[PDB]
């Protein structure tokens, strides 16, 4: 209603390889999903975790 | 995280009840970016609101006709009158009502003040009168909503309603109308230099600057919640 | 016309303007708006005006 917002159900992700691969989600609200993908690389490029 | 730092609300400063710049704790590196940009679209995107959905006035029968007595078209007053803007209890789906002759200019403190609304500026305009024996009389009916729904959105939910005299118009039902990210670097000599983001944000008014950043804030959340899964 | 009565009837309307319409410029430019953005999208100026 006024506050509630479409939650992705449908998960399904596709494994390329061990490495490769590529998921998808349900859908989400116009240029909302948008920015969350943004931010998630935004957010998952500028800081991740691991010895080097 | 390794120390985070994450940011929170702090140092919000008012500039109007319509204009505000407000601040908040300073962040990590590559967050800054992210949470402003994410911050300006979230906010933007959803902030319900209430405003005038549906007209029914004694006076017109078709609002592409003209009235006596009064200056602008129906169709200009529909125009001007949809600059009303009211914040609105929990109570919802209200009618507000303004009825009134005389011969000044007439605003929108000439309106039946309930108990669930509350009108932000006496300075709208309710298409001010020409001729002191007129009177014009209406009943404004009040919609929460959270975006511009249009004309004939509405339309489908009237099958046997919608008498000629009761009319839909169109509306924003967004009081949020500006929200942009400034991301400076500031205040941090114990730790790394981090980034304090300043947001600019002018609402209708209608909902309170941190009130709004939370509910935004809580939206953003429920979203990455799935995100996990 | 050996018609008893004529009775016309006029009716009035308001149109939207949506993708694909046709617009143009003074400069002499032909065009057509053509992409229905979301708000989100339009850049957004400095100062932050779209």
């Amino acid at each position: 209603s006024v506050t509630e917002f479409l939650k992705p159900r449908l998960v399904d992700i596709e494994q390329v390889s061990s490495t490769h691969a590529k998921v998808t989600l349900e859908p989400l609200e116009r240029g909302f999903g948008h920015t969350l993908g943004n931010a998630l690389r935004r957010i998952l490029l500028s800081s991740m975790p691991g010895c080097a | 995280v390794t120390e985070f730092l994450k940011p929170r609300l702090v140092d919000i400063e008012q500039v109007s009840s319509t204009h505000a710049k407000v601040t908040l704790e300073p962040l990590e590196r590559g967050f800054g970016h992210t949470l402003g940009n994410a911050l300006r679209r979230i906010l933007l995107s959803s902030m319900p609101g209430c405003a005038v959905t549906e007209v029914e006035i004694d006076g017109v029968l078709h609002e592409y006709s003209t009235k006596e007595g009064v200056q602008e078209d129906i169709l200009e007053i529909l125009l001007n009158l949809k600059g009303l803007a009211v914040r609105v209890q929990g109570k919802d789906e209200v009618i507000l009502t303004l009825n009134k002759s005389g011969i000044g200019p007439v605003t929108a403190a000439d309106i039946t003040h309930d108990g669930d609304v509350e009108i932000v500026k006496p300075q709208h305009v309710i298409c001010h009168l020409t001729d002191e024996n007129a009177s014009i009389s209406m009943r404004i009916k009040v919609q929460r909503g959270r975006g511009y729904v249009p004309a004939s959105t509405r339309i489908h939910s009237e099958e046997d309603e919608r008498p000629i005299g009761r009319l839909l118009v169109d509306a924003c039902y967004s009081p949020v109308e500006r929200i942009a990210y400034n991301v400076e670097a500031a205040r941090v000599e114990q730790r790394t230099d981090l980034d304090k983001l300043v947001i600019e944000m002018e609402t209708n008014g209608t909902i309170d600057p941190e009130e709004a950043i939370r509910r935004a804030a809580t939206i953003l959340a429920e979203q990455l919640e799935a995100f996990v899964d | 016309p050996g018609v008893l009565k004529i009775v016309k009837v006029y009716l009035a309307v308001k149109r939207r303007i949506q993708p694909g319409d046709k617009m143009a410029g003074r400069h002499g430019n032909k065009g057509v708006i053509s992409k229905i953005n979301p708000i989100e999208d339009m850049p957004y100026d400095e100062n932050g005006t779209p």
